[PDB]
């Protein structure tokens, strides 16, 4: 080298795209069991991602969500249009393919057609708190008897997906895979790295593990 | 060569030099933000030492921990202000010190961990209030994994959080190593996402004391060394409760 | 000149452009100052951490014996106690420490590190140890005589309660060695168990650099 | 650098760009000044509105009994008349009022509000009431003695015909309480029905803030 | 189609389905047919200050390694 | 004036444009001076070389 480093900035230690989920849904009537599908935004799903966001106790960031979507027919039509709807937390949600929760005016939605560069949009920092909390040590209720940890803290919206075309002969099944990255990170208060494999996706519960590998003898 | 600090209505004698470790290099403050015209809040006579009950340290004892501010919930006037106010904030000054001869040995780690979140004894249960707190009485770690109906998964060497116990020196910390020290001081400021929150519902940080090199003694001598902790609030505030109106 | 040049349609991960915003109305929560802020990952690589030295088979399962090494009156002068390869990121004695764990997120790093010894015995115990360092590309000393002729610091316990060696020229076998040796046997006051201990701590020193991010090897996949 | 970066083809609702115009000829009708103009929704949140206090089961179907609370000579001192949770947007006593209805279009809001009491009895009636306020996270007073030791304003009817309490620190159970208590029984001139009434009005006070739009819960779908 | 670059010393997949396609530290390009072909540049990567087109040593610290292009 | 003029979609070998970067973080190894540098191919065309004159069959 010849100057101060800049590959170990907080902004470059984070802010890398990663797969976080994928899901399926297929053309069909509202009767059909799977014909819309949803994913709740959380960063605790993927172990690798989770590790690097438990380096810090508090974070605030905007995030970008890009969905890349493919489709294939199955054994024996016009180009399909897909709708991706973001529901901010505390909004209405659909329970079926046809509802007035897809017609609601306060839920952002992206209409996108195949053969175009994949849809994306950013979601700005949302929370009444001044940072997301990656550790919490309280209860939901005002007397201790609530739910321990991750209560109303770390609550973000959720996506929904459906086809926008009418059903037509021959089912089409789509697979949409979600990529996620934060941007404009700021971190406050560091933590020691996690040492034990994750168990639950909502608790810090762990099974005891050895600190380190054995050696053949301490002397050289 | 000693001096005795006094905060009025209480006094404690301390060694002259022992250093203070200011956690993150910032002292307790009163907030100075405006837009408190619609939520004015008054500042106070709680700023005095409170001495918690001493605990034995004996050879093969595994550690202890307490959780603030819910370890001072029965103490004096400060316990009344968790009950007549819906929101509060407050920094702390903590002196941990102990006796000892020159024939004793061993060293302990003192650390304050903001937002320490405990595990659960079984890996699908959920810990309840009575097993994660014990009031002003010390809770304790245990060596050797054992189940409990709720319980914290204490183990010492995971620290109840599934992290290396050797890496807890990232948080504000002091070593008390017999043959030099016998005291430590940590001044811990208010650290939370929101500026004020309910005292009962939340815990801010967990004091912990973990022996590494265990107590031992030369020929004769006492078989235990007592430890004592003393905690004094600094620069506390609580929400208002006065009308802004008139007739 | 055109805007449809090769590679203008594609989604390339780790490529930065602007993006439209879902809500261009709400976005407003004022930031407040919060004590302690991290803006670089070398601000947590220069923090001390207790490294485990003692590794047996159950002195590291229950790991409060992992961080401390026995000493005794029984042992004779000129026998070594511990020693290690000195190569963080591949030697399990300091690669699961706070400092060492940061260097498993990068490939190729350099700088210097500094180790610290702390004697935690009684206040009437006095001995002398000969600490030693071997340059990279030379084997560990085989005798206290050999060690002495190398680089060595005679550390008197009974004056100093700690010593700091700052070892330059680490980067990634060949690599140095650190070894501790009795020079004298410990002198007990009257203690009937001659157990005295010492710990060791490690941290990165001053300038340090890393390049080229990669994923850590210590967590394996999802499971839920 | 290119114009075909990921997310450049897509229609994202709530994203603003220019658009061509159907008629780029006609577009012309000159604006005129019109009395009264609203440019912010806190200009109609600071307007008083009569809140319904009395809720029975048909004193709010026919709702001209909904806005007023009986008083009588029969009642003895130290018995409360009305009281409420004090939490607009979730307590039906002030969440269907003009002010309260604006806060169902947002999630998370803060500021202060001010309530107003107006005695509407006869001009020869005189009594004294003890108004009271309990801080959030403390239950309602259970006695007039309890209420008195809290924050209280003794409001003499027979001097003042109204009182304004400005209550700070509302935001969204835990939340304060407002309670009114007899201090004395009302003194009638000679009226043979001792019915006297008081109303209550509410409005947001000074600074107020809302963030993050969402749809109201009080209308359900189309039906035509 | 997905094209994934793996920087040297990363994890690699051994089958169609692995967590090595879900890894967050390997750049990847999703691309659909009927678009201008995908490309991206890779910046100079090596701990050395130049690539070597001739080498005259052994892999091991004693000569007994692999000769050239180690 | 438009950006979709004929020949704006195509990949033409030996045509130079910018391109996104796979890693826009890592890229850092400082250059050092190295003795001898070639910047033109007439710097090795003006160097003497022994030419073979005698050609038989072996």
């Amino acid at each position: 080298n010849n100057h101060v480093r800049s590959e170990s900035t907080i902004e470059n230690f984070l802010a890398r795209s990663a797969c976080v989920f994928y899901l399926e849904y297929k053309t069909g009537t509202k009767e059909d069991s799977n014909s819309f599908n949803n994913w709740v935004i959380t960063t605790r799903r993927v172990a690798q991602l989770r590790r690097k966001l438990e380096m810090f106790t508090y974070l605030r960031f905007d995030m970008e969500i890009t969905v890349v979507i493919t489709s294939s027919q199955d054994q024996s039509a016009p180009v399909l249009t897909h709708q991706i709807m973001y529901v901010p937390p505390g909004g209405p949600i659909p329970v079926s393919v046809d509802d007035y929760s897809w017609q609601t005016s306060t839920n952002p939605s992206i209409f996108w057609t195949e053969g175009n560069a994949p849809a994306r949009m950013s979601i700005p920092f949302i929370s009444i708190g001044n940072a997301y909390s990656n550790f919490y040590d309280g209860w939901s209720h005002f007397s201790q008897a609530g739910v321990y940890g991750f209560t109303t803290l770390n609550n973000m919206g959720q996506l929904f997906f459906r086809h926008v075309n009418k059903p037509n002969p021959a089912a089409i099944t789509s697979v949409a895979r979600i990529y996620f990255k934060p941007k404009h990170v700021r971190a406050w208060v560091p933590r020691p790295p996690r040492l034990c494999p994750y168990i639950n996706s909502t608790n810090v519960n762990f099974e005891p593990k050895p600190v380190t590998e054995v050696r053949t003898n301490i002397i050289t | 060569r000693v001096r005795s600090i006094t905060l009025g209505n209480s006094t404690i004698t301390t060694q002259e030099c022992a250093n203070v470790v200011v956690g993150y290099g910032e002292w307790p403050e009163y907030l100075s933000d405006n837009e408190a015209t619609a939520e004015d809040q008054p500042t106070v006579a709680t700023c005095r030492f409170y001495t918690l009950d001493s605990v034995q340290w004996e050879n093969g004892s595994p550690g202890w921990w307490w959780k603030f501010p819910d370890a001072l919930r029965d103490m004096g006037l400060f316990g009344q202000n968790m009950y007549y106010h819906y929101l509060g904030r407050a920094g702390y000054t903590i002196h941990v010190q102990c006796n000892a001869s020159k024939f004793h040995q061993g060293c302990i780690l003192v650390v304050c961990v903001p937002e320490a979140e405990m595990g659960s004894a079984q890996t699908s249960g959920v810990v309840n209030y009575e097993h994660i707190s014990k009031g002003e009485i010390a809770s304790r770690f245990t060596t050797t994994t054992t189940a409990e109906d709720h319980g914290v998964q204490a183990a010492v060497w995971n620290a109840g959080m599934g992290v290396g116990v050797g890496n807890l020196t990232i948080f504000p910390h002091q070593w008390i190593n017999l043959r030099t020290n016998n005291s430590a001081t940590i001044v811990m400021p208010y650290v939370n996402s929101v500026p004020m929150d309910n005292m009962y519902r939340h815990h801010n940080f967990t004091l912990m004391i973990i022996p590494f090199v265990p107590l031992d003694f030369s020929a004769g001598a006492s078989t235990y060394v007592p430890i004592t902790v003393t905690v004094a609030p600094m620069c506390a505030e609580y929400n208002g409760l006065r009308l802004a109106g008139h007739q | 000149p055109t805007m449809n040049t090769p590679g203008s349609n594609q989604f390339l991960t780790s490529d930065d452009f602007q993006s439209p915003s879902a809500m261009p109305q709400f976005d407003v929560t004022p930031e407040m100052h919060i004590p302690g802020e991290v803006r670089n990952l070398m601000e947590i690589a220069e923090v001390d951490s207790v490294m485990p030295i003692n590794n047996d088979s159950a002195a590291k399962v229950s790991s409060m014996e992992a961080y401390r090494v026995e000493l005794s009156t029984n042992t004779n002068a000129g026998t070594q106690v511990f020693g290690f390869q000195l190569n963080p990121g591949a030697e399990s004695v300091m690669n699961r420490t706070l400092m060492g764990e940061i260097l498993n997120y990068y490939a190729h790093w350099s700088g210097s590190i500094k180790i610290t010894f702390v004697f935690c015995g009684s206040a009437m115990t006095t001995g002398k140890f000969l600490l030693s360092y071997a340059p990279p590309g030379a084997g560990a000393p085989k005798t206290r005589k050999d060690a002495m002729l190398g680089t060595h610091v005679v550390w008197d316990v009974g004056l100093q309660s700690s010593c700091v060696l700052c070892i330059p020229w680490i980067s990634q076998t060949n690599a140095g060695f650190v070894t501790c040796w009795y020079q004298t046997s410990v002198v007990s006051p009257a203690s009937n168990q001659p157990k005295c201990y010492m710990m060791c701590m490690v941290s990165a020193c001053n300038d340090f650099s890393v390049r080229m991010l990669r994923d850590t090897k210590f967590i394996e996949q999802t499971s839920f």
